[PDB]
């Protein structure tokens, strides 16, 4: 649910992966990658959800209000997700 | 700016009132008695000037000289030219699909048919039932 | 009794907010009471 | 690279485009937007038929999904509405049974 | 024509609206609801009841209170999976390639 | 009516409000002052429990967390905020009659007790006087 | 790695979310065209609205300092106004976006002694206008749990109205134009309350006799009323 | 009390003062340590605001409460009648029920009673509102019966109207715990605020 | 400034507007007989008005009529301090908090369910993309 | 850009989403970084905030004294005349004196410019107003002399006025030299709490 | 709320105020003869005014006339860009931060000298009587 | 504010910050005796002597 | 006379004094608002110089 956490678990899982091997990965090591998932998943709704509910008010309100106007109200959103991302698989 | 649907509002709202549209098809032509001809099966043949053009525009925005419209725009004839032999897959495979591709039916039997009288929407249970009552 | 700050017509009168004042006058009154003509006026 | 998002995000606009237009009277925009929504994904195509016959739990979790995103009852004559709200249905009963949904905020 | 609908009006035009190409269900507009305190109410009574919390997470479920499903999904069922593969393999009906199935649908729906 | 006048009924918005903003920049400066004086006290005896103490040198009850005023009262006899379902012509008041060769009562309407207008329209406005038999001017 | 290419289907295909879009990008595939929405009407400040107020038309007075420029509601609209739907309904009288006025607090105890004294609650100044859809939502599980406490009560749909009233005149940020707008139901209930409990508690008087002119004129039909 | 403003300068000082000389270390280093000053005062001072504010506002309401005699789920007033108490602390911990001595009128009032007192004290927002309402329509259905054969009906509400109830109370000294943990927290950040303000101002260099 | 004001507005008769005052009208005065009538009801020994008994009956909480000088002028009074009552648990609630920007059950509640399963929808599909990224890294 | 407002609930939630269990102390913890993050960020919006509109407010100077063709002591005006500057170089670098070769009427013309120049330049509440006058009172006084002879009298007064102007000059210089250490203390303190907040962003945990 | 305002005050003439207008002053009309005497001016060549020459000599910048359409109607503007001088140092005041607070000579001198003697001789006093404590707490 | 050409005539003066809205009341009807007509007595009938209430506490 | 109008030589002292309250209200949310931005920006990033 922490950055520290999920960062430890997509450690935890890719030890066991390289333990396992590239074919029975996807059978051995699902509970430590649903752990992983739902630990970014957690650190994504917190650290992106402002941007989740912008794009959502907007959506309710047929993208008539002026933070709707152009496409920054997706781009902020996907960004958020990228950089998440890329701070915690690799 | 506005282009008035009325110019001559206090006499062609009143003698000629615009109708409300109609979006489910052009309602001015025939109705096609017969369906769509099943086209034929694609396949990674065609994605040739998709696939290198989206390279070359790729390899121009890696430079900077070439946007980011051109790129989506790109990227997505290419997912197109693929979506569609992944979708000819589906539909050729899953067994489901089979009779809505063979499916055939006629105004008339439309016309005949009687499941309109059940197309009212139900309602919505008593809240009571959150407490189990 | 559903949108208490939304409806001040329905409040008790800010001398009920006070906690200070034979037989004394109420301690609450609304505000709609207004509504009525014979509230605090006799019918004499 | 987020083709799920990416599709999510544009059908939900679309629908918005949809619904201005009706109320605005532009056919050609509508129409556009209908045109445009991504009709050619293979795994909500799959998802459609699957979620045709789903019963219980996961169907009353898409529903709950759906009724917060889309609460308003589209009309039961018009399938054009029909069909789009068949659409992002499979959409969200594909992305559930790939990851399941958890829609209470008490959660951990 | 389209006159302005003062403040005073809007609640009959919230339950009553205007004819649009794309109407709702203005029978059952009262019928649509989605309810903000179902978890709240669920877990207050779950744990009055005794349960801890990971017990009442295990035992939570979704609203059924919802806006009710559109009967055209289980009756048009068939008309509008081959309109989907219509769709998916003409992009979309453009130019005019699934008002076979599209019109098919309306005659059913309508009955003039 | 001298009752309502307490309670702040006869008054406007604008006027509730500026007493609301009067107390709460009251409080604010005893606050404030009482935070110096504190600071100052518990400073220079180098104390925590002195700046406690201060915690209780000013609670009768709150203010109000809203109020309701006479002009908040709809009126109007074509305004909608006053209808609710239709008045019968039978229960409805009927308005004076005159007429004759000298005098009317159907060239002019004078308006309600409290939504009044000019009986005379805007041509003859600028010449009353010559539509009365006595005339009292203004005093100015 | 670009960022967002499925994402934006209304850039690839030319299709506008509103006519504001469809005008600055140059789709022009909205046949009217467009009015735009001014600015005094896109946002601004609560104002004072009562002719026997001194202030009126002038901007609301806030602790904090807000910009008071304000909101102007639609007084000369166009004849046609070709959406009448809530959407563009309600930017005639309020801004979607809300108000112009909200604070943002230096400290805590600023925010408690604003509220303390009454001049700020986040549900009126950090929202937006509710949608319509909303309103449904609310009214109908409001109308729900009346029903649900009693059936058998006549005031029942007029405490559901006032709620509806409320609801579309968007009390949670202008609660006194609402309830300006709301008191007529509320006295309409609070006389079906009387109504009803003079039904349950027999309740009457003595009517004396009839009028020697109960009738204006003999051949006039004297219309028996219960 | 306040002090009175400080002295100003009668004859204009523009820039005379100024100085002529780049300052040095300990002055920087004493400048450090006022910016640390003057933070740890703000902080102090938002502390003790908070905390003067709200033990006022809810002294009042305690107060007010006190003067027009309100009684909560802590059953903690004096001054209520004891048919009234008995009444509220049925409702609240254990169990509205008729009793088979009165007679059917004297039932019918005091389901009356029970629903007039549940309904002002409930609103439409309150969670348990429907269950007690709920209990008391069934009491209604079975005024003309035993305890014995109205439990066997009423049972399937009375459970959800105590879950409901227990779920307040547990509410209540949630709220009371957590309250407190985080006054103590704060008072206690503030105590040691004030100590390094204290060993600061030992430190403090100037005149 | 606004006491013994000035004459703003004129003061004017219209022609022939009617009077209905005949000379005599200053001679003239009004009169009741509701004093004759106290009078012989009370000489007579006539049916009294209730108001004339200072307890009140019409309610069940007990009124007592306290009187203006006069049986005629009353206004009933209520004896009862009346117990009020709250379903409601204390400390459960703090309004002036912004709620929506804290992370928990009560911040998603006082946001709604909507936004919570939009938030959920997110979650699942940024899931799925990022299970893909994970097994293509892990298959090289 | 702003972001709009956050979304709130339609149906009214009043106290059915409170906590019915005391806190855990991981939460009590998450809490306490909580609070130590508002305080961060406060402290680096007013950095933020200050730094911003002091940059705003002296650029908008800089251009107002620019338009209007100002020069001080740092002469760093392009659009001057080449006699208007060495007048002002003269004033406050040099030693304003008339030349021998200039006819007696010349040279009143020139001590009359210095002097309306330099009584525009500096106010009475300016330390070096007096001696400047005073000097050039003095060389109005002895316009018909040579240098030489001049140098004797004037000295004394130039003496001061001289004083006068290096004085400012110190001070110019001093200013610039404190400003900067402080702006660099201010920025490597910010910088810091901003690498703090990263990793009690990285520490925080809830959703 | 301005334009088009109605009648406020009263117009009138006091009785036997006077008029001084004859009956043909309706036809009166008014005349100057500075028209004729500048064409006979020009004509004669008699002496022209210096307003004729744009460049102006009444002081010792450089001013030139814009005229509006006639000669008779100049106004001068001066062409000089002026150059303007400041014997001041920059940064050495900071006017929106309270300097009587903060120590040091600055602040003493925002401050005055009075306040800082007065200051200095509490000092010595002070000093005097910690001298005589220190000597008796030291004979001790 | 003071001149009868202003519309919030005898109105404090507004300010981006909170102030008691209480005005100073300038000495309109003097008595005729006023023993001490010195500066220290004649300046409160215009200002008052501790200055205005109207001063700021900056939060930042 | 509409030069001096451009100068508010013709307002009062509570016209000059509102404006300049304006001015001063336009600039701080101005100025509250790009703070947001700035750090909501530097947040996802985790760099100073965007602040800066
Ligand atoms: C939804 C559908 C609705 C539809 C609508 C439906 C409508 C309703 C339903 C209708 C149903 C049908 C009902 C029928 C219609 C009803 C009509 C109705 O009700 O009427 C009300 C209606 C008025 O109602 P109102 O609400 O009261 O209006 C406001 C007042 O009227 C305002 O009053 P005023 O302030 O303007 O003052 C007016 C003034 C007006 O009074 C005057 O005009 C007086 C002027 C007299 C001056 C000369 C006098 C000389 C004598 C001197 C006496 C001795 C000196 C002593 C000194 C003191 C006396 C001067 O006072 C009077 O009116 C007094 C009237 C009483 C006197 C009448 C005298 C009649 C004598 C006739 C003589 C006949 C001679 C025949 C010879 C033939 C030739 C050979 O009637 C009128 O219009 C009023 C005017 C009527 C005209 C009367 C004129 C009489 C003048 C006679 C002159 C004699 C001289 C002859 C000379 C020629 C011979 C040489
Ligand atoms: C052209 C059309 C022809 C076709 C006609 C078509 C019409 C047919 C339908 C009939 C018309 C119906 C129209 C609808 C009626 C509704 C309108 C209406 O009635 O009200 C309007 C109109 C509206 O007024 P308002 O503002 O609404 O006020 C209403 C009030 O309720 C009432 O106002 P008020 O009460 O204020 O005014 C009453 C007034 C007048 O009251 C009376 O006159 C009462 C009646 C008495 C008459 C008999 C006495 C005659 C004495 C003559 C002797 C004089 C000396 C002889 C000199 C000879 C040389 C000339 O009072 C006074 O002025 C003060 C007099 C007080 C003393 C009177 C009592 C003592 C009497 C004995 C005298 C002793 C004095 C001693 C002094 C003390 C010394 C110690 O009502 C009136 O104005 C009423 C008076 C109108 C008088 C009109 C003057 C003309 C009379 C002649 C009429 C034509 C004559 C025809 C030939 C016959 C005579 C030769
Ligand atoms: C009790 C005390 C006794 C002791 C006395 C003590 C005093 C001793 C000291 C002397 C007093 C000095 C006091 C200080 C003076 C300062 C005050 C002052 O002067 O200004 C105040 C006063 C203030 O006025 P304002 O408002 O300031 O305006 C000032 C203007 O500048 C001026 O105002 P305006 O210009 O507007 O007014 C002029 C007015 C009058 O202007 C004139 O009258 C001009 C003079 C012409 C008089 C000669 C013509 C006579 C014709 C008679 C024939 C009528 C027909 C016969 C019928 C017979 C049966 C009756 O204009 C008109 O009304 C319009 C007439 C336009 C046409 C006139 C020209 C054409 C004349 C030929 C007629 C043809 C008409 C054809 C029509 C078209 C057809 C196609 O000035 C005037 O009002 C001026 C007019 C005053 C006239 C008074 C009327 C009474 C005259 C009789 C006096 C007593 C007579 C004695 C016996 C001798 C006669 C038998
Ligand atoms: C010095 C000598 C004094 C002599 C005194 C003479 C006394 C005369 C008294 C007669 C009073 C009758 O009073 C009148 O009578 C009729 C019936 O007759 C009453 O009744 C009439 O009106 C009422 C309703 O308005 C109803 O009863 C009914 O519609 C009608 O019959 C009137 O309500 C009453 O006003």
């Amino acid at each position: 649910m922490s950055v520290f956490e999920a960062r430890s678990s997509f450690l935890d899982l890719e030890q066991c992966a390289r333990a396992a091997g590239p074919q029975r990965w996807e059978a051995e090591c699902q509970g430590v990658r649903q752990r992983a998932l739902q630990a970014a998943a957690d650190v994504m709704s917190r650290e992106c959800g402002a941007y989740g509910d912008s794009f959502f008010q907007c959506y309710r309100h047929g993208f008539r209000l002026e933070a709707c106007q152009g496409e920054k109200a997706t781009m902020q959103l996907l960004r958020c997700q990228r950089m998440v991302a890329d701070r915690l698989v690799p | 700016v506005r282009n008035q649907r009325y110019p001559a509002s206090p006499v062609q709202e009143i003698f000629l009132p615009e109708p409300v549209p109609f979006v489910q098809f052009d309602q001015t032509a025939p109705s096609p008695n017969s369906p769509p001809a099943p086209l034929p099966s694609p396949s990674l043949s065609q994605c040739e000037e998709q696939k290198d053009r989206y390279r070359d525009i790729s390899s121009m925005f890696h430079r900077g000289v070439a946007g980011a419209e051109q790129v989506r725009e790109a990227y997505n004839s290419m997912a197109k030219c693929f979506r569609r032999v992944s979708v000819a897959e589906v539909l050729e495979s899953d067994p489901a699909f089979r009779q809505a591709r063979n499916f055939t039916m006629d105004l008339k039997q439309a016309e005949d048919d009687q499941r309109y009288k059940q197309l009212q929407y139900g309602r919505v249970p008593s809240i009571l039932t959150k407490y189990h009552l | 009794p559903f949108m208490w700050r939304q409806r001040a017509y329905c409040a008790p009168v800010p001398s009920a907010f006070a906690s200070q004042q034979g037989v004394r006058k109420p301690l609450l009154r609304s505000n709609s009471e207004s509504l009525s003509v014979f509230s605090q006026i006799p019918d004499g | 690279s987020s083709p799920h998002m990416d599709r999510l995000l544009g059908d939900l606009k679309l629908l918005a485009a949809y619904d201005s237009a009706a109320g605005w009277q532009e056919p050609k925009a509508m129409e556009s937007a209908f045109q445009s929504l991504s009709w050619d994904d293979a795994d909500v195509l799959k998802a459609l038929p699957q979620y045709l016959n789903c019963r219980g739990e996961q169907k009353r979790r898409v529903d709950f999904a759906y009724a917060a995103l889309c609460p308003r009852p589209v009309d039961e004559k018009d399938p054009k509405q029909t069909l789009m709200s068949l659409w992002m249905k499979a959409r969200l009963f594909s992305y559930d049974q790939k990851h399941p949904f958890v829609l209470s905020p008490f959660a951990a | 024509a389209a006159s302005t609908i003062p403040i005073s009006q809007w609640p009959s035009l919230l339950y009553a609206p205007p004819s649009s190409p794309a109407n709702p269900a203005v029978e059952a507009l009262p019928e649509m609801q989605f309810d903000d305190l179902h978890y709240p109410r669920q877990m207050l009574l779950c744990r009055g009841a005794g349960y801890s919390l990971e017990q009442c997470n295990r035992m939570a479920q979704p609203d059924a209170r919802v806006t009710p499903e559109n009967p055209a999904e289980k009756l048009l069922k068939e008309e509008a999976v081959a309109a989907i593969a219509c769709l998916s393999q003409r992009e979309g009906g453009k130019d005019e390639q699934c008002r076979y199935y599209i019109e098919r649908m309306y005659k059913l729906a309508n009955k003039e | 009516a001298q009752l309502h006048a307490s309670e702040g009924f006869w008054d406007s918005e604008s006027e509730q409000q500026e007493a609301r903003l009067q107390r709460h920049a009251e409080h604010r400066n005893d606050l404030e002052t009482t935070w110096e004086e504190a600071l100052r006290e518990a400073t220079l005896a180098r104390n925590f429990d002195v700046l406690v103490s201060y915690l209780n040198h000013g609670q009768n009850g709150i203010p109000p967390s809203v109020t309701w005023n006479f002009n908040a009262m709809p009126y109007g006899k074509e305004n909608p905020d006053t209808k609710t379902f239709p008045i019968p012509d039978h229960e409805q008041p009927y308005r004076a009659f005159s007429l004759g060769f000298t005098a009317n009562n159907l060239s002019g309407n004078w308006g309600d007790y409290i939504d009044r207008q000019d009986n005379k329209n805007a041509l003859m406005r600028p010449a009353r006087m010559m539509f009365t038999d006595v005339f009292i001017p203004t005093t100015k | 790695s670009i960022l967002g290419a499925e994402a934006f289907p209304e850039l690839l295909s030319k299709v506008p979310l509103n006519p504001q879009m469809d005008e600055d990008k140059h789709f022009n595939k909205y046949k009217w065209g467009n009015e735009p929405i001014p600015v005094n009407r896109r946002t601004g400040s609560r104002m004072n609205s009562s002719i026997y107020d001194n202030r009126n038309h002038e901007a609301v007075r806030h602790p904090w300092s807000t910009d008071a420029r304000t909101f102007h509601p639609n007084d000369n609209p166009e004849a046609d106004r070709i959406n009448t739907q809530y959407s563009n309904m309600v930017s005639d009288s309020f801004p979607e976006g809300g108000f112009s006025d909200a604070p943002r607090f230096s400290s805590n105890w600023e925010r408690l002694l604003a509220y303390h004294h009454g001049l700020y609650s986040p549900e009126k100044f950090n929202s937006t206008t509710k949608t319509a859809d909303e309103i449904r939502l609310a009214v109908n599980d409001f109308a729900a749990k009346v029903h649900a406490d009693d059936p058998k009560n006549a005031c029942k749909y007029l405490m559901i109205e006032e709620f509806k009233c409320l609801q579309s005149a968007q009390a949670r940020i202008d609660p006194q134009g609402a309830a300006t707008k709301c008191v007529k139901w509320f006295n309409e209930w609070r006389q079906c309350a009387w109504d009803q409990e003079k039904m349950v508690k027999g309740y009457n008087y003595i009517e004396d006799r009839r009028a020697r002119k109960h009738k204006p004129y003999i051949g006039a039909p004297d219309l028996q009323y219960s | 009390t306040a002090l009175p403003p400080p002295p100003s300068a009668n004859v204009a000082v523009s820039f005379t003062a100024a100085p002529a000389e780049p300052l040095s270390r300990g002055e920087v280093k004493a400048a450090s340590l006022k910016l640390e000053l003057q933070n740890i005062e703000r902080e102090l001072k938002d502390w003790w605001m908070s905390r003067k504010i709200l033990r006022d506002r809810n002294i009042g309401l305690f107060n007010l409460l006190q003067h027009h005699n309100f009684a909560g789920l802590s059953v903690n007033n004096a001054k209520l009648s004891d048919s009234q108490r008995v009444m509220w602390t049925d409702l609240v911990q254990g169990k509205p029920d008729v009793e088979d001595k009165l007679s059917v009128d004297a039932r019918e009032m005091k389901v009356d009673m029970y629903e007039k007192l549940f309904k002002q004290a409930a609103d439409l927002e309150n969670p348990c509102r429907m269950p007690g309402v709920a209990y008391l329509r069934c009491l209604r259905d079975t005024l003309t019966e035993t305890q014995s054969a109205r439990r066997s009906s009423c049972l399937n509400a009375f459970s959800s109207f105590d879950a409901c109830r227990t779920g307040l109370l547990k509410q209540q000294s949630a709220a009371v715990e957590n309250s407190l943990v985080r006054q103590n927290m704060a008072d206690v950040r503030a105590k040691a605020l004030f100590e390094r303000r204290a060993v600061l101002l030992d430190l403090v260099e100037g005149k | 400034s606004m006491d013994h004001g000035m004459q703003y507005s004129s003061i004017y008769w219209e022609t022939s507007h009617r009077t209905y005052l005949p000379f005599w009208a200053s001679l003239t005065q009004k009169f009741s007989w509701k004093i004759m009538d106290d009078q012989i009801r009370s000489f007579l020994r006539l049916p009294k008005p209730v108001t004339t008994e200072p307890f009140v009956f019409s309610s069940g909480s007990p009124y007592i009529r306290r009187y203006f000088g006069d049986a005629d002028i009353s206004v009933p009074v209520p004896l009862h301090a009346p117990a009020h009552f709250a379903f409601v648990p204390t400390g459960t609630v703090s309004p002036w908090e912004e709620t929506g920007m804290e992370t928990g059950p009560q911040g998603a509640a006082a946001r709604g369910a909507a936004a919570t399963a939009f938030r959920a929808v997110l979650e699942s599909a940024w899931k799925c993309d990022i299970d893909e990224q994970i097994k293509e890294k892990l298959h090289s």
